[PDB]
């Protein structure tokens, strides 16, 4: 396995369970237009290590 | 002093919650496509559950509006979806 940070940006949105499947052929962050930003390369799972602020009920 | 309960938002905050309208107003007319009802009506039956604990008024425009029986066969219909739409 080899690790590798994306850094979302404010103007953006993810489409991803707590740490789940992820194939090589989808897209993990929404933009505000498709940069080259975030494209899946190879398999493996994401892992969310930074929310913004977190929402107890 | 209502007023101040509500705090202000992120540059992040404003953002995301705009992003949900945006596309629940396409999702309003996607469905719309596929029920064959529709945008004003289907718009209401939505807000008369995010809000309509009561908020189905009280006398429904004296007829004009229907909020009685009405309400849930609509809904009922738009929860007998299949799953992608």
């Amino acid at each position: 396995t080899e690790p590798k940070d994306y850094r979302v940006q404010p103007h953006m949105n993810v489409v991803v369970p707590e740490g789940a499947r992820v194939e090589a052929g989808d897209k993990i962050v929404a933009a505000i237009d498709p940069e080259e930003e975030v494209i899946a390369e190879a398999e493996g799972v994401v892992h969310l290590h930074e929310p913004a602020s977190i929402l107890v009920v | 002093h209502e007023i101040g309960q509500v705090p202000l938002l992120t540059l992040e905050e404003e953002v995301e919650l705009a992003r949900k309208v945006e596309e629940g107003m396409e999702a309003i007319k996607k469905l719309s496509e596929i029920t064959g009802l529709d945008p004003d009506l289907i718009r209401e039956v939505v807000r008369a559950k995010i809000l309509g604990s009561a908020r189905v008024r009280h006398i429904p425009g004296l007829k004009e509006t229907l909020d009685p029986k009405t309400v849930e066969e609509i809904d009922q219909k738009l929860k007998s979806l299949p799953k992608e739409h």
